[PDB]
């Protein structure tokens, strides 16, 4: 630990031409490291772009919209259904989520605009789309290039439809990572729709009336979280962007708390509604039962001794069910060491789930995070466990032969590479097409994943048996 | 809740008698939702022929595309040779997502790099950005070439990738003669195609624009092989098989059957095969060169023809029968090697598949997209199994290539009640598989999202998918298929014939109902 | 009623209204039908474990069995040899039959003659049908060889096949030393597998018996391979594929893979390919023989190790990744042949398959059955992949072959809740998915019947048929399959990891329904 | 020309043996022949046995019964469902059709016998499905050989259980081909089933009773034909076999005429009818429009002027759809030559359907016919055509390279013979899982299926483009 770690550290980084060993030696820290700068040229960051962060997924979970991806046809197709938000709707009539609407820029439109063809489309999706209760226009890297002002489009057709279509920033050449396109996706909400409702007064509000902030349901999570405050007496009226509708977001000036489960891409307009509307917020972690039982508690104590009653029933109820989970589960992932690698939230969040199951972090880190989140991560932490910010694809391959974890959880382009090495390797992005992961429920699915690929039979037949 | 011995997932989790409940709460309090009967309405709306109508009025608005971007195609390209490293010069967001995208069909590591492109190089261009890249990329995965492209941003700000390589090599960032091919890929003209082939001709003219006047064309004795953007391992496969069973002398010209199949043993392996730098350089010397996806490959038609003066055969894309013989007939003389004893058996034993499955595929109506010369291939075997390839869709397909189609679907009895329709995407398709529904689609996996809306509407109406095309995401394995040769046709016979007796079986499982027909023997 | 332009077969065309009223006339007139009331209510009893107890308690009645006759598996035997006629010695509807069942699952010519004995030779026996019986098939199919198999006519009425093949070249009816393999197999006992058996140690003997003074364990530095019963053309295929990679010098004794595939080119080939007579005579001076299929080769193991001294290794079936290393490793200690750089990547190539469809393979149930050694290489391979066989049938298996499987469940995790199940059949199998339900069957053609009966159930109690096994009838081509070596389990991960994904599609179909978890990528 | 296939007829024998050559002589003919004897021993005779002839065809169609295949378990594993007889009924509960219910015999049962088993058994039917309406018990080869008494065990389980238990003795030895299980079936119905309600005066009768006699209903060929015999006022008291239940079995006796379709496997029991209970038939064809529209009115003649009325109802409701068939198909099938070999009616049967799609019947046989058939075939084939009876394996690929016909229809251990050959060929006894072909809604789909295999684009693919 620490000085072989510090060792590890400086070998792998001597393979860098000098400037770019001078700034990843900044990136890599023993929990002391800086975040949120530009990646080096050349080394295969794992880094994802403001489109990503803006379309991919803030706005793209708004099931009852339509976002186009405006621009050529690339990025519309590879963020098709990439992410699994999931919703419950009727696709193509009056929910879009899984669908690719796109402008398919052409060489005519670089060269006169888009302009025009954007106004055009426009009318398009409303004669096809009827049912639809709003727009965004997600721009992609040539909009901004090009000079297009999409703003006098949107409010232009906007008027002309009485509908709300929000022109969005989000060109992948702006910022650093998907970060900077959560901000500009808050910024966008912000101002052309959060204060649509802000002199109707017909919205009749209780006590206990939350919002879900920063859950975007990958597999059903923000399901797996509203069941457990709703239990305890809550009532979300929104949940933001997973599984969201429109009205529920416009709504949203009217709860008496938000909710923040990711910090990393809401903390933004989750600020702006207590500075403007005067509405509280508070982070909490539904990640396995100590985290979920720490915040419940957490929340009702925001009420009154009704909600603070309810949490003790509803922690008294789920009791059984996930003991009876790390009863099962914990004796056989008991002492097993994971090496994490994901965006700007579950690196540090997912950490006490691991412990719940017996299992040690020894080694996290993130493609997107600032200087607050890796605050945050120092605590969750044990000392001498490495850290590591936007991470090289030599450097992540490097640091897991010399840990040699039990287990790596990261994303769909690092998967493959550490299963032919023979480490066991779960997707902490999408679950692997699994979950939900999020409260009581979702440990049980989250520890039966972990159990059947750590302790899966194919990964002790790696080498023939004559070499 | 859970029962720890029976785990749920979110199916069927949520279909919970509380979740349920929760669910129609957060809908009725909130969503302000359209009423299901209007939902059912537009639905119904959205199946009929005036919807279509519409629908095919779009200029503006595409939905549902059946085509990815330049530098999709430049970097599958690239990663077919010895030691290469795909570097996409504009934004890194894009190479992030082109590398997902071949993880997801491959399952399989996809190494490839970007440059970092940011705002300030908007305004002040990208050249420090290939300098560093070129640099770190060369000394930290040390490859033996670097094969580059760009992204829309790289492009609409206009760099020079030229003078930018140029300048690294002149600065000493990398070897002045570390191998450095290049290749403009506008993601705003063209598709993923396209890509293939720039990068393709950029690489064939990096190891032989300046040697030229030391070759003879003949010398090697070989016959070079242009794959074409092909995202089967069995169709790299069956091209050098059935070559070695000819005892004809080859190169297959980006090779990348190694890279994107290599063996879980304990280590992981970032390059893999691939066509070696000695034999791009020693291509000018084959007798001649064979495109097999030459509709997708004029540019490199035009390099390999003006250039090394090969005199480029007229072929189709050797799928189905016909095209499969065509191709073997015109290897046989370019190299004077006799067709094997094997191949003739091969063909034979398709034949004799034919004849067993025609009762079952005769007159079968098919909804289907594509690439260019996929799409063709498909339609040309299809016809020839006595099957009518009603609704031809290639996003990406031009008018030459669609009059080229029309006219082989009227050389046939079984083409009369086909159109093909180019720039037309999945939405359109959607609307065409309703107003004249097909029995089955052949397609990608976004497909299986048009044969969830035809089951809405009924059982009777749903157009089952046969998942044959890129990218294919819902199902494992399938990209070590084959779809060339007779090798490939067999699969797709197979794999037809058999979608026809699963759905008779599903229909006529109903005890008491249907099942007078279920048959054992069919 | 017909409309020309859409003719409809059966399905649909007994639906059509004046049908379904003539039907509905018919039942209600003269069928005397029990009420479906009732009908309904025994339904429902024959899913319980009450009727499940009575059903296994059974001792006389046998219904819907998973195994054939013993002269089946003699004539399949007998078509591996070069220009062989197979003769079934007693009556001919047992011939017809033969043909036809491999006629359906191969969709190929299968020749067999017959010597037609009827009710006289029952009294005075079939000597004279033996007489002219060979010299007719010889003179009129001209085969190299004849070989000789019983039915149980001919078995019960105790005709000596020896004397009478004896008497028939003493008499000039066929030539003294034509070849005339003879082997006594009835039907009353074990079941076709035996048949094979039988069969095969009765050619081995014609042609080594009396031969063995000057034969010499190794002088011919060849591995002799006795397949089985083997009704797939790629086990054949890949057995001589692998050998021949590692540079092994082998004889394929019985290969039917040239006569179950000839091309159709214009002409019918009745005879083609085989193991020849002399291979079989130089067979005792190989090294050493692997049985590929040991559980069903007993008689010719004891007359491989008896009369040719080879002590023949202790290897299971070649199926799985475990048997697939053990058959390689055992073969490069005999031959001294390195298992080479190909096998060891196909090897990697099908572990990397298996981490990457792990967590959709992992704890699913199934129900199988089959032959002996095909089942417990099934099995074998599903514990390698995490899944669990909750119920193995084999309904000609015994108690040696059950201890053994036993055995091999004791040793994983994923054996736990599996039951191996000897002398039952596919009514047994039938309550065992309603019962105790598995996810999937993977079993033959018959095995539809009971995926029929668990829909009507319901369509949450459906267990859908995965088809691997013999006869496989109402499918077209599957017998061109693989089950053996690294290839057949390549082929069969990827059919059970997409059955898994397209029953979890049809069930994630519905609109706003089930459908949040109908995802593109999986 | 008639010299040429006389030619090709002795060409082709000279292969054989004196023994087999002389007897095959016989045996093939230029419209002369004989019938219903030996096969010669090692020639390939496409012929099965008498179980398949009573299992197979006769009893394994009754629905509501359960037939035990008594003997080894080759026998009825490979006939199970391999005969497309179909029926509307729940398997496994009160129908049981396409399952196989064996006595799986062992050794001990050969040496000690089978009874004392078969009687268990039947108790075991009785338990696990109760709602079965009879039990046959199809002998295969050994019970005769061994000696059991199949009769005894089912008369006095019958008695014990009150329920019909026909005991079959259709060994496989016994005649010479599928043929003679055809009449030992009708006899077992005659003795054991028929009469059960000869006493019973309840079944209200009508003038227009009749039952379909020797239809299987493959592919749903008897729902085809019925249709339109009730359409012409008729009720049809009973089906035979295809589609078949026990009662309605019991109620022929009280129909007014039988309709006889197949002639060689239900003649007996026509006959049997006839004589005890003074019911006359008829034999019939609705093969093609031609045909039923022949058979439509012979019926329609047999009863008065409202039956007759509604036959030309009948004939002028389906007019405009057969035409619609023909003008569609016979273009397409024009001129083309067809050689057939089934098994006792259908080589004579359908020659009327080919010919009104244009096609020639160059050559047709039977595998079992006896020489009755055969005098109803001469007037149904051309002048000079080739005829053979129980042609061997070696003879029909030899008449069919010389013949070079267009098309061919026979079974499926002919099948991919022909297709090698590059022939068209169509299944006609499971009519390659199409059907049915009854009646004018069979018409129409044997016309697709003759012209989509005839003129399939495969069949010009034969040759390799570098093999000329
Ligand atoms: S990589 Fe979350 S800040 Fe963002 S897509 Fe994953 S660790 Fe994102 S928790 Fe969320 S749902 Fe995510 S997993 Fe914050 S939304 S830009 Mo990739
Ligand atoms: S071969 Fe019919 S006398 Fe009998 S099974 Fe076919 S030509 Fe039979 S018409 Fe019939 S339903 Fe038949 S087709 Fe008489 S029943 S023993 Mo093989
Ligand atoms: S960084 Fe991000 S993903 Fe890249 S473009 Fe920019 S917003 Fe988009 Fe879409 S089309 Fe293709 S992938 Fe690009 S090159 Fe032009
Ligand atoms: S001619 Fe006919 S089919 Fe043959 S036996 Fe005899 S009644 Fe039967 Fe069943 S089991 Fe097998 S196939 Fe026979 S050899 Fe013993
Ligand atoms: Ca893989
Ligand atoms: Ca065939």
């Amino acid at each position: 630990s620490r000085e072989e770690v510090e060792s590890l550290i400086q070998e792998v980084l001597e393979v860098y031409p000098e400037k770019a060993r001078k700034d990843r030696n900044k990136h890599l820290a023993v929990n002391c490291i800086i975040s949120n700068k530009k990646s080096q040229p050349g080394l295969m960051t794992i880094r994802g772009c403001a489109y990503a962060g803006s379309k991919g997924v803030v706005w793209g979970p708004i099931k009852d919209m339509i976002h186009i991806s405006h621009g050529p046809v690339g990025c519309g197709q590879y963020s098709r259904a990439g992410r699994r938000n999931y919703y419950i709707g009727t696709t193509g009539v009056n929910a879009f989520v899984t669908m690719n609407f796109t402008s398919d820029f052409q060489e005519k439109d670089i060269v006169f605009g888009g302009d025009k063809k954007l106004a055009k489309l426009i009318d398009e999706v409303e004669t096809l789309f009827p049912l639809n209760k709003g727009i965004s226009v997600q721009s992609e890297c040539p909009i901004g290039l090009i000079g297009d002002d999409i703003e006098s489009v949107s409010k232009v057709k906007g008027a002309e439809l009485s509908k709300t279509i929000v022109p969005v920033r989000c060109e992948g050449f702006r910022g650093v990572s998907q970060s900077l396109g959560h901000h500009i996706a808050n910024d966008a909400v912000r101002d052309w729709v959060l204060g649509k409702r802000d002199e109707d007064t017909t919205f009749a509000s209780t006590p206990y009336d939350v919002a879900i902030i920063g859950d975007y349901n990958i597999g059903g999570d923000a399901w797996s979280s509203r069941i457990l405050l709703e239990e305890m007496g809550l009532r979300c009226v929104a949940q933001w962007s997973g599984d969201g509708s429109i009205s529920e977001i416009e709504l949203t000036p009217k709860v008496k708390l938000n909710l923040v489960h990711c910090y990393r891409s809401m903390n933004y307009i989750s600020r702006h509604m207590e500075e403007k509307y005067g509405i509280p917020w508070m982070e909490y972690n539904f990640f396995g039962p100590t985290k979920t039982i720490e915040s419940l508690r957490a929340i009702a104590a925001k009420f009154d001794e009704s909600i603070q009653k309810k949490c003790e029933e509803v922690i008294a109820k789920y009791k059984p069910e996930w003991e009876a989970v790390v009863a099962k589960y914990r004796p056989r992932l008991e002492g097993k060491r994971v090496m994490l690698y994901i965006g700007g939230l579950r690196p540090r969040h997912v950490i006490g789930a691991y412990e719940d199951l017996g299992m040690e972090v020894v080694g996290t880190g993130y493609e997107f995070a600032h200087n607050d989140d890796y605050d945050r991560t120092m605590k969750e932490m044990g000392d001498s466990t490495l850290l590591y910010d936007d991470v090289t694809g030599y450097e992540f391959e490097e640091f897991v032969k010399r840990i040699k974890p039990d287990l790596i959880g990261s994303g769909i382009k690092e998967k493959f590479i550490f299963q032919k090495m023979g480490i066991p390797f779960r997707e902490m992005h999408s679950w692997d097409y699994s979950g939900p992961y999020h409260g009581f429920d979702g440990f049980a699915i989250f520890a039966r994943d972990m159990d059947m690929t750590l302790n899966n039979p194919c990964w002790k037949k790696l080498q023939a048996p004559w070499e | 809740s859970q029962q720890v011995d029976k785990i749920k997932a979110s199916y069927p989790l949520f279909l919970d008698q509380d979740y349920k409940d929760m669910l129609a709460k957060k809908r009725d309090g909130f969503e302000e939702k359209y009423p299901q009967d209007k939902i059912d309405e537009v639905f119904q709306w959205t199946t009929t022929k005036e919807y279509q109508e519409l629908n095919f009025q779009r200029e503006a608005l595409t939905v549902n595309p059946a085509k990815a971007c330049q530098p999709l195609g430049a970097v599958l390209c690239a990663l077919g040779f010895e030691k290469t490293m795909p570097y996409v010069h504009g934004s890194q967001g894009c190479v992030a997502y082109f590398r997902s995208y071949f993880n997801r069909h491959f399952r399989e590591p996809v190494s490839c790099v970007s440059d970092s492109m940011t705002e300030d190089a908007a305004v002040f261009g990208g050249q420090q950005n290939m300098k560093d890249g070129l640099q770190n990329c060369k000394a930290t995965y040390k490859p033996d070439m670097i094969a580059v492209s760009t992204t829309c941003m790289a492009e609409v700000i206009g760099d020079d990738l030229n003078a930018f390589i140029n300048n690294s090599k002149k600065e000493g960032f990398i070897p002045d003669e570390f191998p450095v091919p290049f290749a403009h890929t506008p993601s705003f003209v063209g598709s993923h195609v396209t890509g293939w082939d720039n990068m393709f001709e950029g690489i064939a003219r990096y190891f032989t624009l300046k040697s030229m006047d030391d070759k003879v064309v003949g010398s090697n004795k070989k016959i070079n092989i242009v794959p074409g953007f092909e995202t089967y391992l069995g169709n790299f496969r069956v091209i050098k098989r059935m070559l070695s069973e000819m005892g004809v002398g080859y190169s297959l010209l980006s090779d990348p059957e190694e890279v994107l199949d290599t063996p879980a043993d304990g280590q992981f392996r970032m390059y893999a095969g691939g066509t070696t730098q000695e034999e791009m350089k020693d291509a000018p010397n084959a007798l001649n060169t064979v495109l097999l996806q030459p509709w997708h490959l004029e540019k490199t038609k035009k390099f390999v023809e003006g250039t090394w003066k090969h005199e480029v055969p007229k072929l189709n894309i050797p799928m189905g029968l016909d095209w499969t013989d065509e191709f073997l007939m015109k290897v046989s003389e370019i190299s004077g090697q006799p067709i094997p004893a094997s191949l003739t058996k091969e063909r034979g034993r398709l034949v004799d598949m034919m004849t067993d499955s025609h009762t079952w595929l005769h007159g079968k109506r098919f909804a289907l997209w594509g690439d260019p010369d996929f799409v063709m291939g498909l339609v040309k075997f299809l016809l020839e199994l006595g099957c009518e390839p009603v609704h031809i869709l290639c996003h990406n397909g031009n008018k030459r290539w669609k009059k080229a189609v029309d006219a082989i679907l009227a050389a046939s009895p079984y083409g009369k009640n086909a159109t093909v329709y180019i720039g037309k995407d999945l939405w359109h398709l959607r609307s065409l598989v309703f107003t004249d529904k097909p029995d089955f689609m052949i397609g990608n996996s976004y497909g299986k999202f048009i044969q969830r809306d035809t089951l809405h509407k009924g059982k009777e109406f749903e157009v089952p998918l046969i998942r044959i095309g890129f990218p294919i995401f819902d199902r494992h394995h399938l990209h070590r298929s084959t779809t060339l040769g007779y090798e490939g046709a067999m699969q797709i016979l197979t794999t037809l014939v058999n979608s026809i007796l699963e759905r008779l079986d599903e229909e006529t499982r109903g005890m008491q109902a249907t099942d007078y027909n279920h048959d054992l023997v069919r």
